[PDB]
Order: structure tokens, then C-alpha cells, then sequence
């Protein structure tokens, strides 16, 4: 699920965070890490 | 399946009032907004005059 928001820092807005992605079917992720 | 004034979002499908029970679906082939009214139905009473 994907949500892009401007600001002028977490807001105290509200949106919703629209789904876009349904990847099919994987197995067992119980780790993950970020592609800096 | 009537022609429905609802606009779903770009990723939505179902169509749901507040009875648990389906009343709008997403066409999948042609993009449109179909109600899901049932199907008539009702008591059938007899008025007679004796
Ligand atoms: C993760 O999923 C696999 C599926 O093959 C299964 O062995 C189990 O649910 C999990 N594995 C663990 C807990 O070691
Ligand atoms: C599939 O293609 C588009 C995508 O929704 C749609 O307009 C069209 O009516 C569908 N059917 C056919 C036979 O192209």
C-alpha cells in the first residue's frame, strides 16, 4: 500500500494510504532491510 | 444490475451499504458501477368478500 502527502516530520494529518500492489505469492519473510 | 451514480476508486471492486450484503459491483471488463438491487418479492394476500 502506497500514500504520497506534501508538507511544509510526520504530520498530524490524515490520509489513507491508497493499495496499488498485490506482488503474487512468496513464502515465509520474517526479515527485511532497506536499498540505500 | 442497473447503472449506479457511485464512483468507486481506481482500485476498487466491491460495493458494500451497511448490511454486510453486496450492492454495487465494479464491471471487469468494461469499466462501470453496476447496482445489485434483489429481485422483487413479496406477500401475496387474497381480499375476499366471504
Ligand atoms: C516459515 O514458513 C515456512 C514455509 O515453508 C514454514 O517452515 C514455517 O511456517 C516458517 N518457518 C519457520 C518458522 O522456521
Ligand atoms: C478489454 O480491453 C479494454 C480494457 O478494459 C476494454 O475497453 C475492452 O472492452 C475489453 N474487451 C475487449 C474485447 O477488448
Amino acid at each position: 500500500y502506497s500514500k504520497h502527502t506534501p508538507i511544509n516530520d510526520l504530520p498530524q494529518g490524515f490520509s489513507a494510504l491508497e493499495p496499488l500492489v498485490d506482488l503474487p505469492i512468496g513464502i515465509n519473510i520474517t526479515r527485511f532491510q532497506t536499498l540505500l | 444490475l442497473t447503472e449506479s451514480n457511485k464512483k468507486f476508486l481506481p482500485f476498487q471492486q466491491f460495493g458494500r451499504d451497511i448490511a454486510d450484503t453486496t450492492d454495487a459491483v465494479r464491471d471487469p471488463q468494461t469499466l462501470e458501477i453496476l447496482d445489485i438491487t434483489p429481485c422483487s418479492f413479496g406477500g401475496v394476500s387474497v381480499i375476499t368478500p366471504g
